[PDB]
């Protein structure tokens, strides 16, 4: 059961990151599953988006401060 | 069902697909829990897998033996194995393809052999007129030229590389007597 | 593990900071996730699907397109996830285009 | 008690359908040149009319496939004619593929009626388009099928014109490597008479 | 287990029709035939076929599948393989056979 | 790794290759030379047939090399 579950997760995984890259969505590894992993939750999508945007902005502000 | 039909695109007649000495490989009629589409393309596969049967018996009887006789003739013959080992390389690949994911549908490999449907026709007009007219020795260069000269650009890029490997041998003979 | 707990170490890992160094914007995520926990609409993939094809083809990718639905096929058929419709809306609304000048006529 | 055809049924035949060979109840009537639903099965109005405008795509399907398949084997019809083969070719293909995808769909169920009108509403514009084009084609070589399909260029619907003009490109290729050859060369190799530069031997 | 060993073993690899179409073709003759019997065939795995070939080609002459009759190799007519039909599987065999024959 | 029947014959093909091409060698070498031939009667045979053989097989350039 175990092993399946993880081969599913596995391909899964391979599956939303194939999906990400075409997209050209432009997220890196970390929102590999917990990011998801929250959506799965039912979480609102609408707001996820919007927050992780602000999340985007507020990084490549600091970023060009940093820089 | 999908490793016979991988198999018998790759030579190997099962009892689904019959192989017959004058039509080659085709589906059985008598094959039942196949939609009668699905015997269709397949027949319409075996056409392909007809063809490439007889270009094999065709290669083995003209190359072995190191009548037409003759370096030209094995050439071709060898060419002609080397053009087909890109069909052999895409089957085999389907099949790693429809091992990996089961829900794979047979319409899959058709799509994936879809272009071998077009160079192996014009291969095999090539190949009978060659038969048919005997060609014999640079006759060979003169027909594959011409034969070449067809408007398929996967054709023309098969007959290009035999017809170089082909050049090859007779400018070797040329540097022998020059 | 808690979904606070979760949306602390994914702030965490997108500001490359300490749990306390993001205090402030993990506040206004904290009141933005509080603002709404519940989708608003119906739940179903296929008109997100069919945006996704809209989009591509507005991005000139067609060939992107159909390795698109290929992919969706896939994931339908190993189906693990019963809540894809948020992950799709997710992607959908953090897709760029790296490949064209960005310009979009209006949708209605 | 009759039969009456689910809509997974009423799928899978329409897929077959669509591929070019018939189904189990829906049949090519080719007394009309058209699939017709057969009436031993019972089916809904709008279940038969929905197969037999999907089925419209199969027509021209076939009628694209025959053509290509026909004028393939003539060395006689010129590079010109053997590239339109080659690019419609092409095209079917990329329709084929399309719809072992829908198949492949159909059987990790094993999707509606309706969802599948929508997915196949492009594919009937772009085999219209391919279709009309072929039989307003039909008929001509050499110059004549590089004057078609410029003419054919001119349509105003722009997924029309980015097909034709793709398709325009392709079938230039050999008739502007004939004309280079002609101006670089000094030589012919006309040996089915396309080119407009007749040598007199 | 020892494939040389006289008990057939008839363990089912999967219940997918794309892995049991030697079993969905024993089926077919079951089905078409109402008096057909399965021939009584020894269950051999793709793997342990593929490995008494590689023993074939490396000089072995004692395998189970491929019987040596007069100076040639020959395929026992008793075997099956879950994935392969009995036709398709004898005919790569017996085209292996003939270069086993050859080497032997 | 997944290793098909398939992939190991193709892996195989230029050894299959390989061994047709001797056994045709071996069978006109060797086993067309009568056993009764005097032992020099047997080598000369075998050694036209190589050297026939050979020169058959030079004409035929890289792809069988």
């Amino acid at each position: 059961a175990a092993a399946a579950n993880l081969n599913a997760v596995r391909e899964t995984m391979d599956v939303l990151l194939e999906i990400s890259r075409i997209l050209n969505t432009g997220l890196d590894m970390e929102t590999l599953s917990i990011c998801v992993r929250l959506c799965e939750q039912g979480i609102n999508p609408e707001a996820l988006s919007s927050v992780i945007k602000e999340l985007r902005k507020a990084t490549e502000a600091l970023k060009a401060a940093e820089n | 069902m999908i490793h016979e039909l991988l198999l018998a695109l790759s030579g190997y007649p099962g009892s689904i697909f019959t192989w017959n000495k004058r039509g080659g490989l085709q589906v059985s009629q008598d094959f039942p829990f196949l939609h009668p589409s699905e015997t269709s393309v397949l027949n319409r596969l075996c056409r392909l897998g007809t063809d490439y049967i007889r270009f094999t018996e065709f290669i083995e009887q003209y190359t072995g033996h190191v009548g037409l006789h003759g370096i030209y003739l094995r050439a071709f013959c060898t060419g002609l194995d080397s053009v087909l080992q890109p069909y052999r390389q895409a089957l085999l690949d389907l099949e790693q393809e429809f091992l990996a994911d089961p829900h794979l549908s047979i319409s899959h490999i058709n799509y994936s052999l879809d272009q071998f449907q077009l160079l192996f026709p014009s291969v095999m007009v090539v190949v009978e007129q060659i038969k048919s007219q005997k060609i014999h020795g640079c006759q060979i260069l003169e027909t594959v030229y011409k034969h070449s000269c067809g408007g398929l650009p996967p054709v023309r890029s098969a007959l290009e590389k035999i017809l170089a490997v082909c050049h090859g041998v007779m400018y070797k003979q040329l540097s022998a007597w020059m | 593990k808690s979904p606070n707990v979760l949306l602390q170490n994914l702030c965490c890992r997108i500001l490359g900071k300490s749990e306390a160094d993001v205090a402030q914007q993990f506040q206004y995520a904290v009141r933005v996730i509080g603002s709404n926990f519940a989708p608003t609409v119906e739940r179903d993939e296929f008109l997100v699907a069919e945006k996704i094809k809209k989009e591509l083809t507005r991005q000139r990718r067609e060939a992107d397109a159909a390795l698109f639905s290929e992919l969706h096929r896939k994931l339908h058929s190993q189906g693990v996830l019963k809540n894809k419709w948020s992950i799709l809306y997710l992607l959908l609304s953090l897709s760029e285009d790296p490949r064209k000048q960005p310009s979009k006529v209006s949708g209605y | 008690g009759a039969v009456e055809v689910t809509e997974a049924a009423l799928v899978r035949d329409i897929l077959y359908v669509f591929q070019g060979i018939d189904g189990k109840h829906v049949k090519m009537s080719n007394a009309d040149n058209c699939y017709t639903v057969e009436g031993k099965a019972n089916l809904s109005k709008s279940l038969r009319d929905t197969a037999v405008r999907l089925a419209e795509l199969g027509w021209l399907h076939n009628k694209i496939r025959k053509y290509t398949d026909q004028r393939s084997l003539d060395r006689s019809f010129g590079l010109v004619g053997q590239s339109f083969c080659a690019a419609l070719h092409q095209e079917l293909r990329e329709y084929y593929r399309l719809l072992s995808v829908l198949h492949s769909q159909l059987q990790l169920e094993d999707l509606t009626l309706r969802r599948l009108l929508v997915w196949t509403y492009d594919p009937k514009m772009r085999l219209k388009t391919l279709a009309a084009l072929v039989d307003h084609c039909q008929g001509r070589k050499g110059g004549e099928l590089a004057s078609a399909v410029h003419a054919y260029t001119k349509t105003g619907d722009p997924y029309a014109r980015s097909l034709v003009q793709h398709i325009l490109s392709l079938v230039s290729h050999p008739v502007l490597s004939f004309l280079y050859r002609w101006i670089y060369d000094g030589e012919l190799e006309d040996t089915y008479h396309e080119f407009f530069v007749a040598s007199d031997p | 287990r020892q494939y040389w060993t006289t008990r057939s073993s008839k363990f089912p690899h999967s219940l997918h029709l794309h892995s049991n179409l030697a079993a969905v073709w024993d089926q077919h003759l079951y089905s078409s035939d109402p008096l057909y019997v399965p021939d009584d065939r020894v269950s051999v795995t793709e793997t342990q076929v593929i490995r008494e070939t590689l023993w074939l080609l490396s000089g072995v002459k004692k395998l189970f599948i491929f019987q040596l009759i007069d100076g040639k190799v020959a395929v026992r007519n008793n075997i099956m393989v879950t994935h392969l039909t009995h036709s398709c599987l004898r005919s790569v065999l017996e085209q292996i056979a003939a270069y086993g024959q050859v080497v032997f | 790794t997944t290793v098909t029947l398939a992939i190991v014959v193709d892996k195989l093909s230029p050894r299959l290759a390989q061994l047709k091409v001797l056994h045709k060698v071996f069978s006109t070498g060797v086993a067309e030379v009568p056993p009764d031939t005097r032992n020099v009667v047997r080598a000369s045979h075998l050694l036209n047939t190589l050297y026939k053989a050979i020169l058959e097989y030079d004409n035929v350039g890289e792809a069988s090399e």
